[PDB]
């Protein structure tokens, strides 16, 4: 039970994680023949052989 | 790291076909073999620069080609064999050159983790093969003629008449690895290539031989060089 409820971009994907890879997808979560991921999360991964510290 | 070895090229008649193979070996970070990455073929014509031909992604998707080779050439990969392919058809004389196999930097999938990259990056080529040469010419192949160059000092080998490139020179199986000078070949007036190879030796003389290898004709010569 909610009086109100709205969804918003807490951490905008490309702008929030410049130094990590954000385009991770999985065959476990397929949408539209192709394989994708959750709509509200980001599978952050290494970028340029480095996973910088994150805060 | 990952190493790459093209193979399967040589001399073929115009309008014919030829299939180059690119074999991967070794692994980069996280035991990533070649099937983790996206690969491209890149050719180089004699004396010119680098031309990109086609790209394929790790899983075998997102194929694309350069307009100059679209319809004739076809890229593919047997990840079980960690091998890439380039099926060339209707070969034209300008297709002659050194065909390279080049891996793209970014990791595109990690299959056991169930992780893929949504896009195809196609970024820097951090690993290249030694190259395999494709010579498109209706001229017939002919074996090399080798003659000695007897004698700090100097002794040599004259590979007089052959077609087409390339040959492989190695004096006494790399014994003389200092001071060598395998000279760039020239195209003689007849129409067949010529080439000399030399090494510097001092007053001391020991026997010296040159090992010649011409792939397209099963030619292997260990010619002597006595005064
Ligand atoms: C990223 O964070 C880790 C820990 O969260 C840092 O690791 C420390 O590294 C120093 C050496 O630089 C060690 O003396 C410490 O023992 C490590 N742990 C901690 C808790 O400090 C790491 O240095 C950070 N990276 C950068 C570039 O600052």
């Amino acid at each position: 039970s909610v009086s109100s409820f709205e969804r918003f971009e807490i951490f905008p994907k490309e702008r929030s994680w410049p130094n990590h890879t954000t385009r991770g997808v999985t065959a476990a979560c397929p949408h539209a023949r192709k394989s994708s991921f959750y709509k509200n999360l980001v599978w952050l991964t290494e970028a340029n052989g480095s996973y910088p510290n994150l805060s | 790291e990952v190493q790459l070895q093209e193979s399967g090229g040589g001399l073929v008649q115009p309008g014919e076909s030829l299939r180059l193979s690119c074999v991967g070996s070794g692994s980069s970070f996280g035991e990533s073999t070649l099937s983790y990455y996206a690969v491209s073929w890149v050719r180089q014509a004699p004396g010119k620069g680098l031309e990109w031909l086609s790209i394929i992604n790790a899983g075998g998707g997102d194929i694309d080609y350069a307009d100059s080779v679209e319809g004739r050439f076809t890229i593919s990969r047997d990840n079980s064999k960690e091998t890439l392919y380039l099926q060339m058809t209707n070969l034209r004389v300008e297709d002659t050159g050194v065909y390279y196999c080049a891996k793209h930097m970014s990791m595109q999938q990690v299959v056991s983790a169930g992780w893929e990259r949504a896009d195809l990056v196609g970024d820097a080529f951090d690993v290249w093969g030694q190259g395999t040469m494709v010579t498109v010419s209706s001229a017939s192949t002919k074996g090399p003629s080798v003659f000695p160059l007897a004698p700090t000092a100097a002794l040599g080998c004259l590979v007089k008449d052959y077609f087409p490139e390339p040959v492989t020179v190695s004096w006494n199986s790399g014994a003389l690895t200092s001071g060598v000078h395998t000279f760039p070949a020239v195209l003689q007036s007849s129409g067949l290539y010529s080439l000399s190879s030399v090494v510097t030796v001092p007053s001391s003389s020991l026997t010296y031989i040159c090992n010649v290898n011409h792939k397209p004709s099963n030619t292997k010569v260990d010619k002597r060089v006595e005064p």
